[PDB]
């Protein structure tokens, strides 16, 4: 929701 | 088979039926090559690495000792973790992990795909002790790891990381622009122990592109005593701060921190938040330099340390629902305050920083550090040391709540879960400060 999607970073991070 | 199964702990790179850890990773980054003849050159696998499934998965066996005698370079997505079935699972959590350890004095990895524009890709790092080359370190930047790609670790130890900047990671890379190739790292239940450098103990990011939940730091050092563990080089170009914060992905949390050399813990820039860590028994703690005031510090404990906290002259960190000395209760709101520690408290119920607990003292907040059996990961347990009809009055526990407020209470909130993975307000409403909550 911040840096860009991820498999494995939280939710809040992505 | 279906992953990238390593078949031996030396540092190889011939060409037969064994498989290494080196070749495993350079198959990944051949596979992903531009260069369709060096595609083609690992369309039967590399050296003898291979898995039919064709993912990027490496497996390494457990209690094994996996030798590097210098640093691997990924340089594209892949996930290294040790096996998981384990052929009565009743052990103690944390053991049985694979171990990559430096034979010379290098660094372990350096995750980067050497090119401008291209999105940074991911990488997961699960149930490994990573173990750097310590006093024999020739390491300059990125003692354990060169980022500058979105990494995940988890379930791991973190030691033996020395180098000038950056003691386990160097994290690269600017997020202000219209750059997509940053670094981020994601460092979960892990223990980073036994690491050192001149300027980010732990951590060297260019910016605040770090996030440590649920972990133990212990037995570290930072050489300039203005330096930080955790150290953010340049601030974000107000690229909205505020909007880092609420979404609390930036910081430290759930964590014990201790036993903890130099300079700082970390310095707090806005868009950082800490909640719910234990801060104890350090030289020096948290510096806070937020001028923009969207940096939040909450339910956290900020005692026992040389220096608990200290202020660059134009910061507006918010701190609330803290328990802190008079010198970190920068006051904040008045609706969510923070507990002063009183003076002549006793902090840990023992003799020592670590050990046997006196479970009689009628005083002392804390248990001595502990690993429980049943964990990976060591606390302070909290004590409670008032009555129920007195437990208004005490220090840590039942003195954070879930706000869900949007504003600055909002960054007060409690956090879900606790350094066990214990839900916190799961069966009550309350939490309790620290990274503990007290379960008996």
């Amino acid at each position: 929701k911040l840096f860009g999607p991820d498999p494995y970073l939280p939710e809040n991070v992505q | 088979g279906a992953d990238i199964e390593v078949t031996t702990t030396i540092d190889e790179d011939v060409d037969n039926t064994v498989c290494s850890l080196r070749e495993a990773v350079e198959l990944i980054n051949k596979r992903n090559s531009s260069d369709s003849t060096v595609v083609a050159s690992v369309k039967d696998g590399y050296h003898g690495c291979g898995n039919k499934d064709a993912s990027s998965n490496i497996i390494l066996q457990r209690d094994k000792e996996y030798t590097l005698n210098s640093r691997i370079t990924i340089t594209a997505p892949l996930t290294i973790s040790t096996a998981k079935n384990d052929s009565v699972d009743t052990d103690q959590p944390g053991s049985h992990n694979a171990t990559i350890k430096m034979a010379g004095t290098d660094q372990l990895f350096k995750i980067d795909d050497e090119s401008v524009e291209k999105a940074s890709f991911s990488v997961l790092l699960s149930d490994l002790n990573l173990q750097g080359a310590g006093a024999n370190s020739k390491v300059l930047t990125g003692g354990l790891i060169l980022n500058h790609e979105k990494l995940t670790i988890q379930n791991s130890r973190l030691t033996g990381g020395y180098a000038n900047q950056g003691g386990v990671i160097y994290n690269q890379g600017f997020a202000s622009k219209s750059d997509r190739t940053f670094g981020f790292v994601y460092i979960v239940n892990s223990l980073i122990q036994n690491n050192k450098a001149a300027q980010g103990g732990v951590i060297y990011s260019e910016q605040p592109l770090f996030l440590i939940t649920q972990s133990v730091i212990r037995d570290n050092e930072v050489s300039n005593t203005s330096g930080s563990l955790f150290f953010s080089q340049d601030s974000f170009d107000d690229e909205s701060t505020g909007e880092y914060v609420v979404q609390r992905a930036i910081g430290l949390s759930n964590s014990t921190v201790f036993h903890n050399k130099g300079g700082f813990i970390t310095n707090v820039r806005d868009g950082m938040f800490v909640n719910n860590i234990t801060m104890i028994k350090n030289d020096k703690g948290l510096f806070l330099e937020a001028p923009q005031g969207n940096a939040s510090i909450s339910n956290s404990i900020l005692v026992g340390n040389t220096i608990n906290c200290q202020a660059n002259s134009t910061d507006k960190a918010i701190i609330q629902s803290n328990l802190v000395t008079t010198e970190c209760n920068r006051n904040a709101s008045v609706k969510v305050p923070n507990i002063l520690y009183p003076a002549n408290q006793k902090l840990i119920a023992g003799s020592t920083d670590e050990g046997v607990c006196d479970v009689a003292s009628k005083d002392g907040l804390l248990c001595p550090f502990n690993t429980p059996k049943d964990s990976f990961l060591g606390f302070f347990k909290p004590r409670l040391l008032e009555s129920y009809n007195t437990l208004a009055d005490s220090l840590i526990i039942n003195k954070g709540r879930l706000y869900s407020d949007g504003t600055s209470v909002g960054l007060a909130s409690c956090e879900t879960l606790d350094q066990r993975g214990k839900r916190r307000t799961g069966y009550d409403e309350l939490c309790d400060l620290g990274a503990i909550e007290y379960i008996g």
